[PDB]
């Protein structure tokens, strides 16, 4: 192909830290191809210089760039256990449960090989620990196989904090108290920091929400943007569920980054019910989001008149 | 004196003036004006100053309805009260031009491309000088726009906060603009993500996103449009963007799937291209990103509407409204009802 | 082209 790519490509793979500098300076494609399709990013991912894999992410490398086999350079890592690359890969935009020709992803690989600390960043990442190869095997059940104990004993933690959250998305109460019963964590979090009590307010499950906030759910547990289970239901629009979490103690006047409170959201969609349970809980009008408007402010601009009605003659 | 009669249409009575004749129910009549010798459409408004709802509603309607001149916007005619002082002030009616019909009726047939574009220009005409005035309708629908066997169309009211009653007597969310339903602010072109709603509808006989709450509307909306990027969702609401990334992904239909050639006339060199035109205008409206979405002003000059503009009608002069008279101030009933009798009283 | 002068309502 290119002459400034196969320079580019044998100078990242030796470590030329100073010779990449030059060929990208120059003016070398930074995401060139070799016979089996592997790029810069690839062989310096393979032979583990960080360097210059934060040189050439900088340049504007491809973090998921496959191969022939399907293999990306987080695969590589993985397989050959340099942590700080899956870290600064990862930052970039890797693809964390990126599959190749057989189902196996970066988890299969680190879980097999031992890799602890990778194992741990990436289930951090929203690795799926349940992800099966086409041939049936579980990060899981390659860690048992190949001796790697303390590593199972970590995924098959993971894997039942899966259970809890995904029986909260789409289970039945009876398996979220069983969960529970059998020791499962009512606080349990995914990548993004939804609990068991985000999912169930979002799925307007009464009967879920109540067993989890029962056993200690935490009902002011905010997520990776900063929401509450409270401002969920009180802007999707399930009253039972603004009920019980009121009454298990969710803060009434508790506002996001933005400054909005549950009484602001209840106004975008005009949920008049929601409002009255939110007053009689100490909801205050006069609080103003981010940009100055009180709930009374939302109403108007939103053409839900039958809810100003009530929040002007309170203010 | 009594230059009046009053006449039992259904439960309420209505007490108009000698020159409306033959008034015939639609809570609202038609009647001949035999003065102007045509037919009117008369609404009566009782007791509008009995609270702050209804009074801000009828205050912006007349005063509104009093300024704003424009041929694709129903107009006003007259304004009465049968009382004649201000402690016996009770009702008001409001003499309108009469139409045939709604749009629901023309749903259900299947337009020529000449036609849909030209009752499609009316509708983007009627918009534009809305927005030109300040006023975004933020409630457009089939049931307040309405048309006559002459091919003219007019839109029906001013919308959320600014109409006071139905004439035509259909539910808004079908219609709402997605960037209301995720908490995010609004700019003019909302009222044309409901033109790509009821263009779509028009269609193909059917409404293009039956939603059964407002929450359901987001998910009919991407089961057909598809998620949309990440960029936008940087522009929601943390509580609203937690909601929305955590529904199902969705890949969205093309808009040639959404609207088969089938749909539309296609057995010409020039029925083929028109059919490809209305789907370009289409995909141009329906665009959840409201920053990514055409302006109104854009679709009057897109091929399929350009054909019959006329810069009398797509570029007239905005009206001036009196300063400051559509705000949020709050009234009493007595206040509302003095601010109302002075703009009926003869 | 002219500008349709009729529509068929019931």
């Amino acid at each position: 192909g290119s002459d400034l790519g196969k320079k580019l490509l044998e100078a990242a793979r030796a470590g030329q830290d100073d010779e990449v500098r030059i060929l990208l300076a120059n003016g070398a494609d930074v995401n060139t191809a070799d016979e089996t399709g592997f790029t810069p990013l690839h062989l310096a991912a393979w032979e583990g210089h960080l360097g210059i894999v934060e040189v050439l992410l900088k340049n504007g490398a491809d973090v998921n760039a496959n191969d022939e086999r399907g293999h990306t350079p987080l695969h590589l890592a993985a397989y050959t256990g340099h942590l700080e690359i899956v870290e600064v890969l990862l930052k970039n935009g890797a693809g964390v449960n990126a599959t190749d020709v057989i189902g196996t992803a970066p988890l299969h690989l680190a879980a097999m090989w031992g890799h602890l600390e990778i194992v741990e960043v990436l289930l951090k990442n929203g690795a799926d620990v349940n992800a099966q190869d086409k041939f049936g095997k579980t990060p899981y059940d390659l860690a048992t196989d190949n001796g790697n104990q303390w590593i199972a004993e970590l995924l098959k933690r993971a894997a039942l904090r899966r259970k809890l959250l995904e029986a909260a998305r789409a289970g039945h109460r009876d398996e979220v108290e069983d969960l529970i019963k059998n020791g499962a964590d009512v606080n349990a979090i995914d990548a993004m920091g939804l609990t068991p009590l985000h999912l169930a307010a979002m799925r307007g499950h009464l009967e879920i929400v109540e067993v989890l906030l029962k056993y200690g759910a935490d009902v002011n547990a905010e997520d990776y943007y900063g929401t509450t289970p409270l401002r969920l239901a009180a802007y999707i629009g399930h009253l039972e569920i603004v009920e019980v979490l009121l009454k298990y103690g969710a803060d009434v006047n508790a506002y996001d980054i933005s400054g909005t409170t549950p009484l602001h959201l209840a106004a975008v969609l005009g949920h008049l019910e929601i409002v009255e349970v939110l007053l009689k809980y100490g909801a205050d009008v006069n609080a103003q989001d981010k940009f100055g408007k009180t709930a009374f402010d939302i109403s108007i601009d939103n053409g839900n008149e039958d809810l100003a009605e009530i929040l002007q003659k309170l203010n | 004196d009594n230059n009046f009669y009053s006449v039992e249409i259904g439960d309420s009575t209505f007490t108009v003036l000698k020159r409306y004749q033959n008034l015939k129910p639609i809570i609202v009549c038609a009647a001949y004006d035999a003065i102007l010798e045509r037919n009117v459409a008369i609404k009566k408004l009782s007791r509008p100053f009995q609270n702050q709802t209804h009074a801000k509603r009828a205050y912006r309607e007349l005063v509104l309805m009093k300024c704003v001149n424009h041929k694709n916007i129903i107009g006003l005619l007259n304004v009465f009260t049968p009382q004649k002082s201000l402690e016996e002030f009770q009702d008001v009616y409001i003499v309108m031009e009469l139409m045939d019909a709604n749009l629901c009726q023309v749903i259900q047939m299947e337009l020529d491309h000449e036609r849909m574009s030209y009752l499609l220009y009316q509708m983007l005409c009627g918009i534009k000088h809305l927005h030109s005035a300040g006023i975004i309708h933020r409630d457009l629908k089939p049931s307040n726009i309405v048309v006559k066997s002459d091919c003219t169309l007019k839109i029906l009211d001013f919308g959320l906060a600014r109409t006071a009653g139905t004439s035509f007597m259909v539910v808004t969310r079908y219609y709402r603009a997605p960037e209301v339903i995720l908490g995010m602010g609004y700019k003019e072109n909302v009222d044309l993500w409901s033109v790509g709603c009821i263009m779509g509808e028009m269609v193909c006989h059917k409404i293009l996103f039956p939603g059964r709450d407002y929450i359901d509307q987001w998910n009919k909306v991407i089961e057909q449009l598809g998620t949309p990027c990440p960029e936008f969702m940087k522009k929601l609401q943390p509580t609203v963007r937690t909601y929305v990334e955590n529904r199902p992904k969705y890949a969205g239909y093309s808009f040639e799937k959404l609207f088969p050639d089938v749909l539309f006339p296609a057995d010409s060199e020039h029925n083929k291209l028109k059919a490809s035109q209305a789907r370009d205008l289409l995909s141009k409206m329906l665009v959840i990103d409201a920053s990514k979405r055409i302006s109104v002003d854009e679709a009057l000059q897109h091929p399929y509407i350009n054909v019959w503009y006329d810069p009398s009608e797509a570029e007239a002069p905005p009206p001036k409204i009196p300063d400051k008279q559509l705000d949020e101030r709050e009234h009493t009933i007595e206040e509302w009802k003095e601010l109302i009798y002075k703009e009926v009283m003869d | 082209p002219k500008r349709p002068t009729t529509l068929n309502l019931f």
